[PDB]
């Protein structure tokens, strides 16, 4: 055939892949964690958005730390050979590097390690997307008014390659959620995927999500500590190719 | 408005 290029992930497998949504709203009383009002709005928005991108969406509500790990383990052990990609959305309380089950914390690294290139072989070389709506700390953004190492005989890739983490907020910062409308980040992500998934490469979609969250939202609080604060999401990419949700017919 |  003619000249061929390899700059984008193959996204025309028979299935787009799973989209697992872990929606933690209600926490055990002994954790002292508050109910996450609005998170069902996010969960529904995501289900609809990824449905229209032709993902197999599986929603899970109110999972313990043990259940989160068992779920991820089981999903990583499925045969994904006929799937283009994998998406996991985590909606919960969090701190830096940590997401909360209903009864206590899970290291994000424990969850994503199940999908490493050497541990989930049917996803090796395919994009693995983790979308994380959770705090990463307690900082508040006040805002501002505006030849040994070459040509190896056996080709390997890094086990950490082909992950993308779309974090709702910068490292160290709170993440904001409206009780009625859902989280700023998930609202914006769904809106931008609806508008641009058939038009733009994913990193460029997420850049528009960054701009929308950064410019269109500001907190309002009767507590001066928490009033008039801003948020910027944080894209963390170890992808090795461009990612388009569409393909040529 | 709440934080996560």
């Amino acid at each position: 055939s003619g000249i061929s290029l390899d700059n984008s992930y193959k996204m025309d497998y028979p299935e787009m892949g799973l989209c697992i949504i872990i929606n933690n709203k209600n926490f055990h009383k002994s954790t002292g964690m508050t109910s996450r009002s609005g998170t069902d709005v996010d969960a529904a928005n995501l289900r609809e958005t990824f449905r229209n991108l032709k993902y197999e969406v599986r929603n899970k509500n109110d999972l313990t730390r043990e259940e989160i790990v068992e779920l991820m383990r089981d999903v990583s052990k499925e045969d994904h050979s006929k799937r283009s990609s994998f998406v996991c959305v985590l909606l919960s309380h969090g701190e830096e590097g940590i997401i909360f089950g209903t009864n206590g914390p899970v290291d994000l690294k424990k969850i994503t390690n199940f999908f490493r290139g050497d541990r989930c072989r049917s996803l090796t070389g395919k994009p693995k997307l983790f979308i994380i709506q959770a705090c990463r700390g307690t900082e508040l953004d006040c805002g501002i008014e505006t030849g040994v190492d070459d040509d190896m005989a056996c080709h390997k890739i890094p086990v950490e390659a082909d992950f993308l983490y779309a974090y709702s907020t910068a490292p160290g910062y709170y993440s904001w959620r409206n009780s009625k409308d859902g989280s700023w980040f998930i609202q914006s992500l769904c809106a931008m995927l609806k508008q641009y998934a058939d038009k733009l490469e994913f990193m460029h979609i997420l850049t528009r999500v960054n701009r929308k969250v950064a410019t269109e939202f500001e907190s309002f609080s009767f507590d001066a500590t928490f009033h008039a604060k801003k948020q910027i999401p944080c894209i963390v990419s170890m992808l090795t190719k461009e990612l388009y949700f569409y393909h040529q017919l | 408005l709440e934080t996560d």
